[PDB]
């Protein structure tokens, strides 16, 4: 055949006026003479502008253009959890052709509001500061932000390892796909993360779509699409699939570059603006669904990473009005060796309580407020010194708080443990204490609370709450137990 | 061998002046926490080697 | 084939060919160009017609001339017999030894070898800097880029990096001159005659040159990366070699692709960018790394745009950095030497473990130190002392020590410094600091850390003071 | 391995012929020899590099007692 066929039009810079094909779909993924597909993005009455998905150099003029004929599906499964793949489902890895082999487009759009049905389930980071500040629901869409490998990472991967726990757990309300997106992270980066996940074979539950920085442009964009549809996919089918879409940032970088090549605009920060659209239209394909659709969810946690914490930024402006929160993450903290290095300030969930555990719940929600206090009379007067005696005290609560709301580098939990240690100071246990010895504390308490509460912790677990078995328990724990920690 | 059943109280451990001593228990209490702290890891067992899979598949 | 100057713009020359149009890439030699004027092929503007580059001079190029392809897309000698030689982007000489003669030549346009075989994973490298080792464990093999402004003692520091290491090493090493001063490759030159491992009983060397310079049109400067890339890919993955690939400096790449991305008829992104900025960094530094063929350590001098980082160049370069190499001009200003915003270099190892925690919590003392210290500076700006706080009069005294304490002066630019200057290995290092940490020295003259190696000389330096 | 028949036999056979031979399986071919000896120390070098037909026993320590 070559009559729904077309000979290159014009060539340069992947930007292919074609000629020819002239009934094309719009949308279509164009299959070329060097193979390789096209997105028939632009249709022109005269040409059709071309995406070239990938590489040109190859490619010289009045080449044959032929159809795909296909609006651009991607391969779906499980089969991408334990699976390094780029977008089109191309094991990078070296892992070999993928179980998902099913295929799925790659736009499917986003639920219906009777289909959707709000969270409540929680779910967590094994990140105290995380889970406790930032309880984690289900079906999510909401802004990450922080600068970059800090472990920028880190703060992913303890929760992608934690998830591990509950993919050692089980439904899609414990277990979880998780989805990592890489946008534009380089072959290194990835490979040393992908690297990563397979240690902790977090990555078995786990996608890793990998989109490295040397890849062409339309790929990176679409990478998250890609992901978009298996995430539905997920979601419809029960699912609750996590997708980490890291980042975005980069995407839109691409998706102008990209449009401006087709010298479809520049809009403000040179941007054209449907980019939010873009997202939007993404990630409202991320949400919690009812039951018709298995009640999977498809988590999302995008992520942004700030040039200069560079927010009303028009992506991030942009995206923090669909999101429902950012989670800041603060540098100066990070300086100071306080990695999770947060500002919670700036970090912020609106939904709160639907995705939470009580146990958490009831010793969290007054540490907010001791944090929040202590935090004032560092500020109205901004000075850390103090401003009346009681708050002497206080402040130490806060401080003692502080020690507590870190996170290991390279290091996630679960709920009761970190409940646990929660607990024990805001109950208070260790403002008789110094507070960097807390987390000292922690490591003995927890290794004891481990050994041996995990009875106890058996209760605490089981009732997704403190219970007057644990409490009991604890403030007896906690008092004997940090005795004996101290002596 | 296995464990050793000792238990130590740490109150009376550190006190002890035979006066050659009293100095070490002090720092033998914590070179035995860091002892202690090492064991009470460690993995227990290795795991050990499909044979019949490399069996076949090391063709030196 | 054979193209027709349509049109010349600059040494954008488009280039009708009608000879059919072979790759975006071929490369192109100009027939009645006896002086070898590459062009390369951009684009297929159809028409037959191409955007090419010319790198070079457009002498005499007479609307219609001919152009003849070469065929491939640009090809070099590579070849052991580049190093000690200065290499143009050409790869003919510049060490004007004659030709820089080599076996096999290769199109310096490639792919970026696969994640499988890249190994995952590095080890930090050590710089002999106190500075840099501990506080941005830079990796073996890894990029790391050299951000820091016009000629602030990067240059200097550098050629100090060369001179702690190149000789130490045990590969060899690649100086890629990307826009770099025909004046600074000589006094490289010189100074490796001189240091005779631009030893020219080789042209073997233990360093190679590879130079596009400034004073060359963009398409040069712009290519002499891939150049560069290619022959030490070869080195490393083909001559196994630990390379270590001075770049000095890979904006002048940056902004030789910028320059043309105008007269490229294209929308020149922010600021006159690329859009496909990124794209390009993609296509070389991904092939720069280590493999398990070898590691490519990679030295990028990177000119920070008016110190703009924020600039997107830069936003995106701290990606692709396995150990981003932030100077301080702000410290520079304060003369010092290590100039470093290390509160800004990092190594991505810089996490404890990896290091060696401890190194590195020595380090986080500090960090924190200076930071919360750097904190109080809009308070102390203008409040100066008196109603804050006393433990915080303490960290700025010993601050200002640690400050004093990354100061080294210029071992080999005793020319620069008058000083000799300093190399200071771990341990002094780890426990400089850390000493500080205990504060020994909170009576010992601050400043007395100042343009110093070993911790104990420093010590030294305070005493003879008092 | 895969299909169509005349093309295929022009391959097929051609999977086969190279093992339809053994001692150079029609080629061996020098090259794939060269940088197979090349890669073959190289990946050796990059390896672990206690030889891979020798067992490695066992070794004994004695730990710090004061």
């Amino acid at each position: 055949d070559l009559e729904e066929t077309g000979r290159v039009l014009s060539i340069g810079d992947g930007i292919a006026r074609v000629h020819g094909l002239r009934n094309v779909q719009a949308e279509e993924m164009v299959e070329f003479s060097s193979g390789l597909k096209g997105m028939s993005l632009n249709l022109e009455p005269d040409n059709v502008g071309v995406v070239v998905f990938g590489n040109d150099k190859l490619i010289k003029e009045g080449d044959i253009v032929k159809r795909t004929g296909a609006i651009v599906d991607v391969p779906v499964g499980e089969e991408l959890l334990g699976r390094v793949v780029d977008a089109l489902g191309n094991a990078i890895d070296g892992k070999g052709p993928i179980g998902s082999k099913a295929r799925r487009r790659v736009g499917l759009k986003a639920p219906g509001i009777i289909p959707r049905i709000s969270v409540r389930e929680p779910m967590q980071t094994g990140i105290k500061a995380v889970d406790s500040l930032v309880p984690i629901g289900r079906g999510q869409r909401e802004l990450i932000i922080g600068d970059r490998q800090t472990g920028k990472t880190s703060i992913a991967i303890d929760t992608i390892i934690n998830q591990k726990r509950f993919n050692d757990g089980t439904d899609e309300k414990k277990k979880l796909y998780c989805i990592y997106v890489a946008i534009g992270q380089k072959r290194s980066t990835v490979a040393q993360l992908v690297k990563r996940l397979t240690d902790a074979d977090a990555m078995k539950y786990t996608i890793v779509v990998s989109a490295t920085a040397s890849d062409a442009a339309p790929l990176q964009y679409l990478a998250p699409y890609s992901g978009c549809s298996m995430g539905e996919y997920f979601r419809d089918n029960g699912k609750h699939a996590l997708i980490i879409y890291d980042d975005l940032s980069k995407q839109a970088v691409a998706y102008r570059q990209m449009s401006l090549l087709l010298r479809r605009p520049p809009g403000r920060e040179a941007y054209p603006g449907d980019v939010f659209y873009l997202h939007s239209r993404l990630l409202e394909r991320a949400a919690k669904m009812n039951d018709a659709f298995g009640g999977g969810s498809l988590t999302a946690l995008p992520v942004i990473e700030t040039q200069a914490g560079d927010v009303s930024a028009y992506i991030p402006t942009n995206v923090i009005s669909i999101t429902d929160g950012q989670i800041f993450l603060e540098t100066e903290l990070f300086y100071k060796g306080i990695r999770p290095a947060i500002n919670v300030g700036l970090s912020v969930s609106r939904v709160g309580s639907a995705a939470q555990t009580r146990a958490m719940k009831q010793v969290a929600g007054t540490m907010k407020l001791e944090l929040a206090q202590y935090r004032e009379v560092a500020a109205f007067a901004q000075f850390g010194s103090d401003l009346d005696a009681a708050t002497q005290q206080l402040l130490s609560r806060g401080v003692r708080l502080t020690e507590l709301l870190k996170q290991g580098q390279y290091s996630p939990m679960a709920i009761e443990e970190q409940v646990a240690v929660i607990y024990a100071g805001v109950r208070g246990y260790l403002d008789k204490l110094e507070p960097s010895k807390i987390t000292k504390f922690e490591n003995a308490f927890l290794s004891h609370v481990i050994s041996q509460h995990q009875a106890l912790l058996g209760k605490i677990r089981t009732d997704g709450k403190i219970s007057e078995e644990s409490d009991a328990k604890l403030k007896e724990i906690v008092t004997n137990f940090l005795a004996g920690f101290e002596a | 061998r296995k464990l050793a059943l000792k238990t130590i109280d740490w109150v009376a451990f550190g006190e002890i002046i035979p006066r050659n001593q009293k100095a070490v228990a002090n720092s033998l209490k914590s070179w035995n926490e860091t002892l202690t702290s090492r064991l009470a890891t460690l993995p227990e067992k290795p795991p050990a080697i499909d044979w019949a899979y490399y069996k076949a598949n090391v063709a030196k | 084939t054979t193209g027709r100057i349509v049109a010349v713009i600059g040494a954008v020359v488009d280039v009708q060919f009608d000879e059919g149009l072979p790759p975006i890439l071929n490369a192109l030699e100009v027939q009645g160009r006896e002086t070898r004027l590459v062009l390369e092929v951009a684009q297929h503007l159809g028409e037959s017609t191409v955007r090419t580059i010319a790198m070079d001079g457009t002498e005499g190029l007479v609307r219609g001339q001919k152009v003849l392809d070469s065929g491939a897309p640009i090809r070099i000698p590579v070849g052991p017999e580049t190093l000690g030689r200065i290499m143009n982007v050409i790869g003919e000489p510049i060490d004007e030894r004659g030709p820089i003669k080599t076996k096999q030549f290769a199109a310096i346009h490639a792919e970026a070898p696969e994640f499988v075989e890249m190994s995952v994973e590095q080890e930090i490298l050590v710089t002999g800097i106190k500075v840099v080792d501990l506080l941005a464990p830079y990796a073996k093999g890894g990029k790391i880029g050299l951000f820091g402004g016009a000629g602030v003692g990067k240059t200097v520091l550098i050629m100090e990096l060369i001179n702690n290491v190149a000789k130490a090493h045990g590969g060899y090493s690649v100086f890629a001159g990307v826009g770099e001063r025909t004046r600074e490759g000589n006094d490289l030159y010189h100074e490796m005659i001189e240091s005779g491992v631009i030893n020219l009983k080789d042209a073997t060397s233990k360093v190679a040159l590879v130079y596009g310079q400034m004073n060359e049109p963009p398409g040069a400067r712009a290519r002499v990366a891939l150049t560069g890339l290619t022959v030490a890919e070869y080195f490393r993955d083909q001559e196994g070699q630990d390379v270590l690939l001075f770049i000095d400096n890979i904006f002048r790449f940056t902004q030789a692709g910028s320059e043309v991305s105008a007269l490229l008829g294209r929308i020149p992104s922010a600021v006159g960018y690329q859009p496909t900025l990124a794209t390009d960094m993609g296509t070389m530094q991904e092939r720069i790394t280590t493999t398990k063929k070898g590691s490519i350590t990679s030295v990028q001098a990177i000119y920070v745009p008016a110190d703009d980082l924020t600039d997107p160049a830069p936003a995106t370069t701290f990606a692709h950095l396995d150990a981003t190499t932030v100077l301080s001009r702000a410290i520079a200003e304060l003369g010092i030497y290590p100039a470093v915003d290390p509160l800004d270099s990092t190594s991505r190892i810089m996490d404890p473990n990896i290091v060696g925690s401890e190194h590195y919590d020595v380090a986080r003392g500090v960090q924190k130190i200076l930071q919360d210290y750097k904190s109080l500076q809009d308070i102390i700006a203008i409040l100066g002392m008196d109603e804050l706080s006393e433990e915080d009069k303490l960290t700025v005294s010993r601050a200002r020590k640690i400050q004093r304490f990354l100061s080294q002066p210029f071992q080999v630019a005793e020319v620069f410094t008058g000083h000799l200057g300093k190399l200071v290995p771990l341990k002094e290092t780890i426990k400089g600091f850390q000493q500080i940490l205990a504060g020994e020295y909170d009576h010992l003259p601050e400043q007395a850390f100042y343009m110093v190696g070993p911790i104990e000389e420093a010590v030294a330096k305070a005493d003879k003071l008092a | 391995l895969d299909p169509v028949q005349k093309l295929f036999v022009d391959k097929i056979r051609e999977y086969r012929t190279k093992r339809q031979t053994s001692g150079g399986p029609v080629d061996a071919g020098p090259e794939y020899q060269q940088d197979l000896d090349r890669e073959l120390f190289k990946l050796k070098q990059m390896y672990g590099k206690a030889d891979m037909n020798t067992f490695p026993n066992f070794t004994f320590e004695d730990p710090k007692f004061e």
